[PDB]
């Protein structure tokens, strides 16, 4: 539960 | 007296106007910067010093803004 | 999803061709003023780069004993294009699961290891440490003082962005995107082998990408059917890529797939990185998928230019001596 930055993904569907 | 490409010339104008422009609520200046309002005037300075900058000139191979 | 990726793969119609095939010997800092990194650039063999990569039969549990069993990675359902989280043990034990026997299929593209081994043993080409942003603007205290191994946004010191491992089974595609703030990035396939379908950022096509995002359909419309010429090439094993700022990109696994690659921005193309993050902004991008810190680098960026330049300084006192101390050592 610690907020992430810098992760990588595309929009979903 | 140094020369940068355009491609900075333009890219620094772009971010002093995006940086500018910015409420407070969006502006994020970060702890180590003293005076923004400063900053921003003197890159605005140096723009109009800077943009006779020769393109032949500025393709030293080495970039302006390196650590001693 | 309701398009045919087998036909996006089979047709000859993404046959512009966007990309320089370079020497590495020729990317360097010139190279780099004189064009502004605009063009996508493949290198086929890594002579003059100066990358490091692991041992060459290096594995996924590899990766794992690196970085820890219990790390938490972001993991892709391939399906849905949504997100979800597992340990990088549980992530090795899919990986190495049969294809027959796997139920769904998921990709890493997100795993950052930079402070864990594994970052001694990979290092990006020698011309992006001269302008990546993180190593040639952000206070360099800051930089060294970053412990944390995760993407944890309270630890984090500086932007956490430069080195990925990405592992992906075959059939894993990640649909289109531009990378976040407008970053460039590198990839280099140490083994298997990947299929890009590259957009350039043209205003016309960043325009057709917004709309898109903000349709909702990103699973019934392959999005470089709906734009004047799309490049799809393949990379091979040993090849390294770089991707411009802004260049909207998919990407398919044909192979069982390990590559390095990272995210930087530069001072060279600005308002293309300017451009994205407002694209980001206007589709409520959730902050965890976004560049840290990116306008704060952008105020270090500003204050590195005019003392450089002008020996005006317009950081703390405090900052200048943290800053001085280093130059000492
Ligand atoms: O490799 C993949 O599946 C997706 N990768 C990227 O879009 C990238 O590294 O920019
Ligand atoms: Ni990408």
């Amino acid at each position: 539960a610690p907020a992430t930055g810098g992760v990588k993904k595309p929009h979903r569907y | 007296q140094v020369h940068l490409t355009h491609f900075e010339l333009e890219g620094l104008r772009c971010l002093v106007d995006k940086l500018e422009s910015l409420p407070l609520h969006k502006k994020c200046v970060p702890t180590g910067i003293e005076d923004e309002d400063a900053l921003i005037a003197d890159v605005k300075i140096l723009l109009e010093e800077l943009a006779s900058s020769d393109p032949k000139l500025a393709l030293t191979g080495v970039p302006i803004v390196q650590w001693p | 999803r309701t398009f045919d990726l087998e036909e996006k793969l089979q047709t000859n119609k993404y046959n512009a061709n966007f990309v320089t095939f370079m020497e590495g010997k020729d990317f360097n800092v010139e190279y780099i003023q004189r064009g502004g990194l605009r063009d996508p650039l493949i290198f086929k063999n890594s002579d003059g780069l100066g990358i490091k990569m692991p041992d060459p039969d290096f594995t996924v549990n590899d990766v794992k004993m690196c970085v820890g069993s219990r790390r938490m990675v972001d993991v892709m359902d391939v399906n849905t294009q949504k997100g979800i989280e597992m340990t990088m043990a549980q992530w090795t034990r899919y990986y190495e699961t049969p294809e027959e026997e796997r139920e769904k299929l998921y990709n890493v593209i997100s795993l950052e290891f930079s402070h864990t081994r594994l970052e001694n043993m990979v290092q990006r080409p020698s011309t992006v440490d001269f302008i990546d942003w993180v190593d040639n603007m952000w206070p360099r205290h800051l930089k060294e003082s970053q412990t944390e191994s995760t993407n944890a946004i309270l630890e984090m010191q500086y932007p956490k962005v430069q080195k990925y491992c990405l592992m992906s089974v075959r059939g894993c595609y990640t649909d289109f995107h531009v990378d976040f703030g407008g970053t460039s990035v590198w990839y280099h396939i140490h083994q298997g082998g990947k299929v890009f379908w590259l957009i350039p950022p043209t205003a016309h096509n960043l325009e057709l990408y917004e709309n898109w995002l903000l349709s909702g359909k990103q699973g019934d419309i392959f999005l470089g059917d709906r734009v004047s010429d799309c490049q799809r090439i393949e990379l091979k094993q040993g090849y390294t890529f770089v991707i411009p700022s802004g260049w909207i990109h998919a990407v398919y696994t044909p192979t069982d797939t390990l590559v390095f690659g990272g995210n930087f921005l530069h001072s060279f193309n600005i308002p293309m990185q300017l451009k994205i993050y407002s694209i980001e902004d206007r589709t409520r991008v959730p902050n965890k998928f976004r560049y840290p810190f990116y306008y704060e680098m952008c105020w270090y960026v500003l204050e590195r230019y005019v003392y450089c330049i002008t020996n005006r300084s317009h950081l703390t006192k405090d900052f200048q001596k943290e800053s001085l101390s280093m130059d000492m050592e």
